[PDB]
């Protein structure tokens, strides 16, 4: 049980960006270890207010980077309880398009006019539908 | 001078000197290198030690001291010098033994030394004598304890084949002499090491 | 020192980059005069060991010394290869082959070992030199490399997976120190 | 955050909101880094004018293609030459495919033209990685706005120097983006250099960034430009400013090769 002598050095300044609640900005290295050592300076607020608790969200550019923040955050959490986790009981999850997640749905319904949410709308329908009745054919 | 030095002269005893016909002068030799070594400086000790056939002994323990170790030396010889282990009747001479007490001397005076500063120690070989199989693990482990400790072992073979001793100084980074012509003993100690 | 005794093979390298003169005279003859001051010491510290001398040039491999008991054929060489330099680009691949087809048949409780000395940064063997890396591992043949001023990594990898010393050299005084670091024995 | 920004005031000035500021991490001294430039070394060397240097072919042929070539025969090592374009870089390298048969380099260095695929880039970087000179992020031309400003997360150090063939800079098209740059001249009035020049300079930035990677490595990066001084000021550029005690980033030398194989030889003894 235990965090990074920098983080123990900067925390308090970092807590106190946090306090303005709405906007901040942090300098960091020019990649290794900046994103490890936010999810370190995030865990001294983990639980700032406990009838609200706050969420973190991250933003990124491509797939690859992603398994990257995932990675290091999975070794910090290394489980979501304190069965086997020691910093953060936390949660956490990769997202990115349904154009990117799911190649099915764009090879069956070929048309020029097919948007990817109207594709969304299109198998949730099939879903209703087949639960009402028609789950032998459509 | 700075750096106290200890050198530790080991002679091997062993009747071989009678195919040598002299011990006497060997002496006289060995006792005019350890004066030069002592005045070359203050901070230089000797140690001297026979390794005779039966068992090793210590012949003496500064420069002013040097006459009391030539009287020492000349006196601790002459006892030695008893019929048993009598010309090759025993081959070999107590290395080991040798070897042993000389670190367990530099060791003391190490210690003694370590309250102050470092010490430089090396020890010195005059074999005339011939290894053995049933040395070869007692030998080999001074050698060794010498080696870890970082002292020189140097030979200076007059006669014989010891290659225990020749593998003594390789391993220790020492420096081994077959000596060509035993009379220029002298010089090969002052030159040689 | 005894307990044990040593094969060991040193490898040089031959290629053109080898000429350049950013080592004393030429990295090609700073290298071999200091092989020539680490053989006789490395001989002293170990007596009953063996040496065996390949080199790497002209994208071939060549046997300067047959493996033996001997140091003086071994200084020899490398007194008899200055003249003749170095050109072209290495052959590692069939350099560490020899080398084991030697090592392979040496007995139980010897050290196997390879020393090569490195200023290339690649090789021109076609054959796969991963699973030649493999059968060093199983066959216990050691290799070593010390690179001047050079990282590449199938040759740092190939020295990890055999056993651990990817060295770099940026001078003659820390040449010297690493080959006198390869005299020092193994554990017994 | 964007690892480095402490010259601060570009996200403010992009935001029109004041942010609170902080520098939260304990940085390493600029001797581990090195950032050269290059415009020649002789009065007579005049080819570099760059009044046209889409246009100049007798710049195309000095220093920009020799210079790499000197730098990239001389300095051994994997190294990723980044160009403002795919034209430019045709026509540097000669290449086994030339745009003409009259071009100027003429040595093994591996290409990252478009249609990269995602399996094609891989034994790219895999080539690099493994040996020779050449490779993705190795002796390898690449536009700096492309693909392999990604990287590769190796543990590997496998990049060694970027060699920034021109600065990498923009344009602003006569539609949408015109009427952009004058509403921002209307508010700043000193537009340009933060629309284009800086924005540019960061895009320079995250590829060499890439190479270098953080505290925990070493590396450098060059930049081949006329015009470079204006670059260096308002610390557009990592070499500026982290900490007052570091004993500073600087990379004036009478001759940028030797002073980079001297900095590596000092890289190896550390």
């Amino acid at each position: 049980d235990y965090i990074y002598p920098e983080q123990f050095s900067y925390m308090r300044e970092l807590k106190r960006t946090l306090d303005a609640k709405g906007h901040g900005v942090l300098e960091m290295p020019s990649g290794t270890g900046k994103t490890v050592s936010l999810l370190a300076l995030i865990m001294a607020y983990q639980r700032a207010y406990p009838l609200e608790v706050t969420k973190l969200i991250y933003c990124s550019r491509t797939v690859p980077e992603i398994e990257k923040v995932i990675e290091e955050l999975r070794k910090l959490l290394n489980f979501y309880e304190k069965q086997e986790g020691e910093k953060l009981p936390f949660l956490g999850l990769a997202l990115s398009s349904r154009k990117n997640l799911c190649i099915h749905p764009e090879v069956t319904p070929l048309r020029f006019g097919k948007d990817v949410d109207g594709k969304c709308h299109s198998l949730t329908a099939s879903y209703v539908r087949a639960q009402y009745q028609h789950d032998t054919s459509l | 001078e700075d750096e106290l030095n200890l050198l530790v002269i080991v002679v091997d005893a062993n009747p071989i000197w009678w195919g040598k016909q002299t011990l006497s002068k060997c002496i006289d030799a060995v006792m005019v290198l350890g004066n030069s070594h002592l005045f070359m400086n203050r901070s230089n000790k000797l140690a001297v030690i026979a390794s005779h056939i039966q068992e090793s002994r210590f012949l003496y323990p500064k420069y002013e001291l040097l006459t009391s170790a030539n009287e020492v030396i000349v006196e601790e010889i002459k006892d030695l010098m008893t019929k048993s282990d009598i010309k090759g009747q025993h081959t070999e001479t107590l290395l080991a033994g040798s070897l042993a007490k000389a670190l367990c001397y530099i060791h003391r005076m190490n210690k003694e030394v370590k309250d102050n500063q470092e010490m430089k120690s090396r020890i010195l070989v005059i074999k005339a004598a011939e290894d053995s199989a049933l040395q070869y693990m007692n030998f080999m482990n001074v050698i060794f304890a010498a080696q870890k400790q970082n002292i020189l072992i140097d030979a200076c073979v007059l006669d014989s084949d010891s290659g225990l001793l020749q593998q003594a100084c390789d391993i220790t980074g020492g420096l081994y002499l077959k000596v060509p012509q035993m009379p220029s003993l002298l010089q090969y100690l002052l030159w040689v090491f | 020192r005894l307990g044990m005794m040593r094969h060991l093979y040193v490898v040089v390298d031959g290629s053109r980059t080898m000429e350049d003169q950013d080592l004393k005279p030429n990295r090609l003859t700073c290298t071999l005069k200091l092989l020539e001051y680490f053989v006789e010491e490395y001989f002293d510290q170990n007596p009953i060991s063996q040496i065996g001398i390949i080199v790497t040039k002209s994208k071939r491999a060549e046997k300067l010394t047959e493996l033996s008991g001997n140091p003086r054929k071994h200084i020899t060489s490398l007194k008899k290869a200055v003249d003749m330099t170095c050109h072209g680009e290495p052959s590692l691949y069939n350099s560490l082959s020899i080398a084991m087809q030697t090592l392979k048949h040496m007995p139980g409780h010897t050290s196997r070992e390879v020393l090569i000395i490195f200023s290339s940064l690649t090789t021109c063997d076609p054959s796969n030199i991963y699973d030649l890396i493999k059968t060093l591992k199983a066959a216990k043949i050691r290799v070593s490399v010390i690179g001047l001023s050079a990282e590449v990594r199938v040759c740092t990898v190939l020295a990890r997976e055999t056993g651990g010393t990817y060295h770099v050299i940026l001078d003659e005084s820390h040449y010297k120190e690493l080959l006198t670091h390869h005299v020092s024995p193994p554990p017994a | 955050t964007s690892g480095t920004l402490s010259p601060l005031d570009i996200y403010p000035k992009i935001l029109d909101f004041h942010p609170v500021t902080m520098a939260t991490f304990t940085m390493t001294l600029a001797r581990v880094c090195l950032c050269p430039m290059i415009i020649g070394r002789g009065n007579d060397q005049v080819a570099i004018s760059s009044k046209f240097e889409t246009r100049e072919d007798i710049a195309v042929i000095r220093n920009y293609g020799n210079l790499l070539l000197e730098m990239s025969a001389v300095v051994p090592d994997g190294i990723v030459a980044f160009f403002t374009s795919y034209q430019y870089m045709e026509s540097t390298v000669a290449s086994w495919y030339e745009q003409g048969i009259l071009e100027n380099i003429q040595r093994n260095k591996l290409l990252f033209i478009e249609t990269q695929d995602g399996a094609e880039t891989s034994v790219a970087l895999e080539k690099y990685q493994e040996a020779c000179e050449n490779g993705r992020g190795a002796i390898l031309l690449s536009v700096a706005r492309g693909k392999v400003s990604e990287g590769i997360d190796f543990v590997h150090h496998y990049g060694r120097a970027v060699i920034m063939f021109g600065v990498p800079y923009v344009y602003t098209q006569s539609r949408i983006l015109k009427a952009r740059l004058e509403y921002l001249r209307d508010q700043f009035q000193i537009r340009e250099n933060d629309f284009l020049t800086f924005d540019a300079m960061r895009h320079a930035a995250q590829c060499v960034g890439r190479a270098i990677r953080g505290k925990t490595d070493y590396g450098l990066m060059v930049f081949a430009d006329k015009r470079f001084a204006r670059g260096d000021k308002r610390g557009k550029l990592p070499r500026w400013i982290q900490e007052h005690l570091t004993d500073a980033n600087l990379n004036l030398t009478v001759d940028e090769g030797v002073q980079v194989a001297k900095y590596f030889l000092r890289q190896m003894a550390q």
